[PDB]
This record gives structure tokens, C-alpha cells and sequence, in this order.
């Protein structure tokens, strides 16, 4: 799984 | 039926790590059909990403477990696994839906064309909840979530290419989860390493038009987007 | 379904990190009646363990949030708290009541005078859920429960002291959580490091005694032992 | 709140 966002 | 305070209740629910509870409590703040604030907006990405992250966590799990012990020929383990997957898979795909309906009917629609930023971030989580059911969803059913989610992505990027510079947390956000959908879901690595870098640039050209504030926060985003070229073209080279 | 499958999907929701999912499936297999093996008393102590230790994690955080926030002087939000903090204590209570209902209905019951060894878990186990609940109580109801885990623990130390090796992991385990008991919920500081010590003492004296099935778990508790004997004997110089 | 360490775990095997 390559790294993500939400904030 | 006081709003501030069940943003209290999300608050304290944060800290207790009860996602659930967060969630809850944001759900219905967005049933008064009244704008998130920055941070309002920030309480609900978090509650939900949490509430169906354990999900897909526990899904790769049993999906991992069950093409391993497949191959062991064990008929009645084998069967439990999957209807057990089939389980999390349900759960999954109830919270998607959820937070679907909450963008389609209360966020995104009403949305005004003066509030780009909220209309981007949104759109972003149309598109990444849409492309969670994907991660698990096959045959035709799965085409139509793909599409789905291209087309919510899509739209965002627009609205960010011509009203958000390229140095904006959200278009940084955006533009790292839109590519992992291509590297991922799609299996265009090619258009996939493109979006990235093209996004990674084009926040280095305009780097001196950083705010204090973002200036931070952007460009942590920005390292997460070469972590991905570095392991997408680690991988087409073997 | 097959009771096989039950404890495979306790395995599998261990993985899964799905501990609800885990203690729901030893909960099936414990009401079967029958024995428990060794790795099943294992999936079902950790499968609880973690389900309550996940409120009482939270209960920390959010009775902390109720002492910070009681100073600032808003009724409004001191009350939606001191609501959430009784939210948590009702769900923590109830799986307390759950698993010492499978332990003295199932479990503690179909003990044979010869299995020393199952028995003094189960107490141990016992003792320290009542110890969960003393944690949220208080007056009267924090009495009953103090007394109920005492009396749990104290008969398992005595069936162990007897009938285990002290190099003995769930003999170990025992006197590591009993002394707890008295150092966090008695507040005894000198009988809980005193259990610790000797615990570890007689540990080391026969420690020639430890089984290669299980070396590994003995000499982890004892690190814990220390590692407490240690944190506690630093605590009560920062009172003096 | 300030916790000591504990265990909760059987030796399987
Ligand atoms: C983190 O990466 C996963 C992997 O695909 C992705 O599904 C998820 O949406 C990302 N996180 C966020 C908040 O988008
Ligand atoms: C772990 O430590 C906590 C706090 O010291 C204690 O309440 C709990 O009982 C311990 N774990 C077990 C399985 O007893």
C-alpha cells in the first residue's frame, strides 16, 4: 500500500 | 439538538480513539445541512478514514491468509476465511456507502462556486471512498465503482489546476491519492508515476509561494508523493 | 458449526486485529462445555483482554479530559464528558460481567481437582476483571468488587505456590497481576513489591526448572516483574 | 493515571 493523505 | 455540542463529543471521542463514536457524532452535525468549518471539515475525514481504514486493514489481512492457505487445499478452513472476508467486505462496503451518501446529499451539493476549497476536498473523498469499494469489488460491479471514482478525482483536479496553486495542501492531498487510484486500480503505472511527478514539480516551480502555515504541512504531502515514485519504479524495473 | 472452525476464526480474527469478533468465538467454543486446550485459553484471555482494555483505555482518557476541564468552570461540557466517561464504564462493566460468567459457569466449574494448572488461570483471569470493575467503582459497589477480586487471586496464589514450579509461567503471571492488585487497587506498595520480588527470587533459585516448551513466556514475566519492581521502588521516592 | 506493566497470554507452544 502506498502512502496517502487526509487532513 | 446543540451543534457544538456534539463537535465536543467528536473532539472527545478522538482522543478516546472510539471512531465510531466520532463519526456518529460528525454525521449528524452534517445532517443540520449547515458548512464545515476547516476544521469540522478535518473531525469528519478522520472519524470516518479511521472507522473504514480498520476495515481494509483487516481485509488484506484475510485476503492475504486466504491466498495462502488456498493453495493448502483445506475445504471447510478455506470456506470460513472467505465467508469470513465476505463479512468485513459487508462492513466495508456499509461505511462507503455511508459517507457517500453524506457527501452526494449534504456536502458536496451544497457547495457554491466561491468555496473551491471545500468543494476539492470533498470530491477527494468521493473519490477515495468510491475507490475503497473497488479494492474489493469484481466483475462488472467493480468497472462501475472505478468509474465512479475516476469521476469524482477527475473533477477535483479541475477545480484545483485553476483555482488552487500547486503548493495547497488539498491539491498535494488530491493529486497523491488520484495517482495511487492509477497506480493501483487502474494498473497504469505510467500515468500513474506522471500525475506524481507533474504534481511534485509543479510544487517546486511555485515554492516560494509558500504561507507559514502550509508551509509545513504541504510539504510533509509532498515527501509521501516521491515515496510513491520511488516504489513504483523500483518495481517496473524487475 | 464445527467447533474447529470456531477457534480458527478466533485465530483468524486475532490477525485481523478483530478482538470483538475473537473473544465472540471462544465465547461459542467456551459454552460447548467442554475443556479448554492451551492455546484456546490463550485466544480467549487475550481476546477479552483486549475488548475491555480498549475501554479502559479510553475511560483513562477520558477521566483525565474530566479533571483538566472540571478547572475551566463550563457546565455545559463537563456534563457531556462526565456522560461519555458513564458510556464507557457501561460497556467496560459489561464485558466484565460476560467473561466472569463463562469463567464461573463454564470454566472454573468443569476444573477436576487433579488440573491445577487450568484452575489457577481461570482464578487469576477472575481476579483480574474484578480488578477492571474496581477500577470504575467506587464506595460500596468498588468495595464488593476489591473483596471478590482478593478472594479470586488469594486462592489461585495458594494452588500455585503448591502445585507449580516458580519458574512456572502462570505461576508467574499470577504473582506479576496479583501485586498489581495491591499496588495499584490497595494500594500496598510494600506487599505488591514484596509478591514481585519473591516471585522472581524463587524464580532464579530453581530457575534450572524451566521447560523448553515454554522458556520463552517465563522469562518474559520476569522482565515485567523487575520492570515493575523497578517503576514501583521510584514511585514511592518522589512521595517521601 | 500512572500503569505498571502486566500479562495475559498461556504458553501455547
Ligand atoms: C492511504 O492509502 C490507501 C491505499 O490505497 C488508500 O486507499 C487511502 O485512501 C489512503 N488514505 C486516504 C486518507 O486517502
Ligand atoms: C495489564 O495492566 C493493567 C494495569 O496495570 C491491569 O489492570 C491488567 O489486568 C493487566 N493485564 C491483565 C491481563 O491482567
Amino acid at each position: 500500500v502506498p502512502v496517502t493523505t487526509a487532513t | 439538538v446543540d451543534r457544538e455540542q456534539l463537535v465536543q463529543k467528536a473532539r472527545l471521542a478522538e482522543q478516546a480513539e472510539r471512531y465510531d463514536d466520532m463519526a456518529a457524532a460528525m454525521k449528524n452535525v452534517t445532517e443540520l445541512n449547515e458548512p464545515l468549518s476547516n476544521e469540522e471539515r478535518n473531525l469528519l475525514s478522520v472519524a470516518y478514514k479511521n472507522v473504514v481504514g480498520a476495515r481494509r486493514s483487516s481485509w488484506r489481512v484475510i485476503s492475504s491468509i486466504e491466498q495462502k492457505t488456498s493453495a493448502d487445499g483445506n475445504e471447510k478452513k478455506i470456506e470460513m476465511v472467505r465467508a469470513y472476508r465476505e463479512k468485513i467486505e459487508k462492513e466495508l462496503e456499509a461505511v462507503c456507502q455511508d459517507v457517500l451518501s453524506l457527501l452526494d446529499n449534504y456536502l458536496i451539493k451544497n457547495c457554491s462556486e466561491t468555496q473551491y476549497e471545500s468543494k476539492v476536498f470533498y470530491l477527494k473523498m468521493k473519490g477515495d471512498y468510491y475507490r475503497y469499494l473497488a479494492e474489493v469489488a469484481t466483475g462488472e460491479k467493480r468497472a462501475t465503482v472505478v468509474e465512479s471514482s475516476e469521476k469524482a478525482y477527475s473533477e477535483a483536479h479541475e477545480i484545483s489546476k485553476e483555482h488552487m496553486q500547486p503548493t495547497h495542501p488539498i491539491r498535494l492531498g488530491l493529486a497523491l491519492n488520484y495517482s495511487v487510484f492509477y497506480y493501483e486500480i487502474q494498473n497504469a503505472p505510467e500515468q500513474a508515476c506522471h500525475l506524481a511527478k507533474t504534481a511534485f514539480d509543479d510544487a517546486i516551480a511555485e515554492l516560494d509561494t509558500l504561507n507559514e502555515d502550509s508551509y509545513k504541512d504541504s510539504t510533509l504531502i509532498m515527501q509521501l508523493l516521491r515515496d510513491n515514485l520511488t516504489l513504483w519504479t523500483s518495481d517496473q524495473q524487475d
